[PDB]
Order: C-alpha cells, then structure tokens, then sequence
C-alpha cells in the first residue's frame, strides 16, 4: 500500500534558512539561499502543508524548533517535512553560532518521543555540505 | 592552503550565472 | 509494535563526504531541482519517483565553473536515504 | 559527462548504529524478507517498491525472542540509500 | 524514465558468505547464514543473473574478488549487483581474517575505475551489523 | 557486560525458532 493522506492537513513544514553566521565560526555568507528557501515556500506550501521559514537560527533555536514541533499534537496531520538550508559537514549541520548534529535534531521525532507521527512519514530535506570532496565527473 | 579554506567555509561557488 | 527508526525519509544534497554546490545567482543545485520536479510531478508521482528524477536532473544537468581552476567543471548526486514502510502520495 | 558517484544503491539491512537480526533456523530478516518479494514482485515492481516492501515486511512481521532480558522482543527497520538516477525493472 | 534493460545479460551478482571467522577476532559463527545464500542464490538467479557465492572469504580475497570484478567487460550488462552477508560495525564489514570498510569495496566500479557499467545501475545489498544499538519499538 | 560483549561478537541471535 502506500501512507494513509486522509486527513485535515497534509502537514506541518520547518524551513530552517541559515545564512549569515557568527564572525566567531569563520562560515562564510550563503549568497543565494533565500532564492532556494523562496522557492522551497512556495513549492512545498502548494503541495498543501503548512510552513513557516526561520532565519539564521543558532544551534539553540534549532533545537528548540524541533522539539516544540514534535511536541505538538499531528493527530489531524499526514505526515511532516522539515527542510534544512546551512553549511555543513560528515553528520553536521551550521547553525548561526556552531556546529550540531543531525541525528540530534531527527531524534525528536523517534517514537515515544512524538506519539502523533507514528506510523506516518517523517521527511527530512538536507541542503548542507558533507565534507569537502569534490566529484571530478567521469566521460 | 586557500582552495580548503574557501571549501572549509563554504566560499566556493557555481559562477555559471554570468 | 513498529520500530522506532521507521517510516524516516532523508534526502540528502549531496553524497557523505562530499561539497554541496549553489550559485549566488540561482541558489543550490540541489533546491532549483527539487522545486522543479516537485512543481511539475509533485502531485503525481510517489516521493521516490520525485526524489529518483531530482538525482538525474542534478547529475545530467548540472556542473560548477570557477576561475579557480581546483573547482573548474565539478558534478554533484543527490543521497536518499529511505526508512519508508509504505509509497508516498501527496495527491491526499 | 556524470558524477562518480551516480547510480549506486545500498540496501543495508539495518539502520546506522543499529545491530541486526538473524535466526540460526531460517536466516536473517532482512534476507528472509528480500527474498519472499523478490519472488512475487520481482518482475513487476521497481527496487524501490520492491525494498519499500521489504522495509515494511521486516517491522511488522518480526520481533525477536531472547531468554535474555536484553535482547527480548526488539526491532528492527532496513536502510535504503539510493543515488540511482532512473528507475530500474529487472525484465525488458 | 528508467535504465535501459537491453543487453545480452542483465549481469552479474556476486554473493559473499561469510560465516566462519578465524578465533583471533573473537567473532562468533553465523548460524542461519548458509540459508541466507542458498535462497538469495536462488532468488537472484531467478531474475537472470549469473550469480556467483564465495564463502569465509578473507580481507584479501573480497577486495580481489571485487576488483577484478570491475576490470572485466560489463559493456553486455545491463547491471550489476553484490550481496554482503558477514558481521560489521559502523562503515566496516568483517572478513574472516579482519575489517575492511564498505567504501573501499564500492569504491572499485566508481568511474574511470569501471567505464564499463557506467550509466548502468550498481546494487549492494548488505547484510551486517552497523553497530551494536537494539530498536526496542513502540505502540 | 556480557550484553555488549554478545552484540559486538554478533553472537545473539533470534530465537523465535521452536
């Protein structure tokens, strides 16, 4: 079969938007991003969920974001979408001020811990670097 | 050297605009 | 009981280990082409389906230009990794 | 010209950091379950419906038993990493 | 679109069994995995592979195996596929003899390393541990 | 712990046979 989509809502949709950083991190300024979070808005808000863009959150409001997020009752909801725009590295993504991992934010969402998206797809969209290994192409 | 440091702080970047 | 890993989606810019390209002019790879399939297919096709022609479409399409040569002519692939238990349909 | 890292496709059997399940009588879940939709929809539905399925069958119909406490009654959901840029039957 | 399935063969598929693991290790035996090979052989032969199983194989032989593997000509195949059934940890897989990591065992048919497949799919089913974590479920 | 000890051997297995 495939996921059950009758509900009220499609869903909830976080779009994370991190572009300018802390001088401290040394990061550079993501020239371009608000062109793809723009886009990522109007694209995912047609597909029918509800989202809601924050700007250069740190690490702290990341958190927080999610958690509260997960903490929320999807009863009525199908399923949920978060999309996050930053720089990154192996397992890590940039908030404004430093660095935090992945799995710390999806972990919010694991069982127990968010009763209401069980059994309903949980999607995750990630545009951050992963190291800085460059593919050369090939014929 | 100066390319990783552009790469480490994610400076690089598709110039196909022009 | 389900597991507590399952139903789990991520879709990834770029492969472990490698750099994610964007132009300051148009925005990342990556994102022009997920909103691209997304807005032609999204109502249409199952996420992998979507997501399947989103890794073509960065693959074929795509690739870097600098007057650095080190980051001269670069290519990209998307990474999906999936802990889906059903097919997925936007169209509710 | 193409990425060096297109059209690859892992099928783990588990998830990252997580063990994974065998029976010394009838094999591991994960093959067991492969195996039985590969036989049915092997010729009918792409990997991805084919390993979607698979991910369902190994959360639904398997739980493990232990006369250890530790390991009684656990889960387990397999890993789809995908980077192939079309979709792919096995028949014509 | 999908992969063009017009070739001769559909291709090859590689089977490593390892079960036994030398004592020094401290890796136990595979119980169950001997019928794990016998019905992926069979399974995968049905689709119309030519599948080939190599049982306790060492650290040497399965970089061998498969780098060998992709210096012969798949210009006539459609695809190619490789099932791993051993113990593993995070990124690694065992040998009878020790650990390799998955990466080096793929990293043989990425491009000019095998112009031969290229465009064509390459499929690895692993059948390891990642770790030593049990999913206690839920619901 | 005898726990971990049978996890990274990979010696605990599913007895779901019987």
């Amino acid at each position: 079969y495939q996921y059950n989509m009758n509900f009220e809502k499609l869903g909830k949709c976080i779009i994370i938007n991190n572009k300018n950083f802390d001088k401290v991190t040394g990061m550079g300024v993501r020239n371009g991003t608000d062109k793809d979070a723009e886009a990522l808005f109007k694209c995912f808000r047609s597909l029918g969920f509800d989202v809601i863009v924050y700007n250069d959150c740190s690490c702290a409001k990341m958190q927080d974001l999610l958690k509260k997020a997960s903490e929320e009752d999807h009863t009525n909801a199908a399923c949920f979408a978060c999309i996050l725009l930053s720089h990154g590295e192996e397992n890590v993504i940039y908030g404004k001020d430093g660095v935090t991992p992945i799995k710390d934010l999806t972990a919010h969402f694991r069982g127990a811990r968010c009763k209401t998206l069980l059994e309903k797809p949980k999607l995750f969209f990630i545009q951050a670097c992963r190291g800085t290994e460059l593919d050369d192409g090939i014929q | 050297t100066h390319a990783d440091y552009l790469l480490r702080t994610g400076q690089v970047v598709d110039i196909s605009d022009t | 009981k389900i597991p507590v890993e399952a139903d789990f989606l991520f879709a990834y810019s770029t492969v472990p280990g490698y750099y994610s390209w964007r132009s300051p002019g148009r925005g990342s790879w990556f994102v022009q082409a997920l909103c691209s399939i997304l807005e032609e297919h999204g109502k249409d096709l199952e996420i992998m389906q979507i997501l399947t022609r989103v890794n073509d479409r960065v693959a074929r399409h795509f690739e870097s230009q600098s007057d650095d040569p080190h980051f001269h002519e670069k290519k990209q692939i998307p990474c999906v990794v999936s802990m889906l238990t059903k097919e997925l349909y936007f169209s509710q």
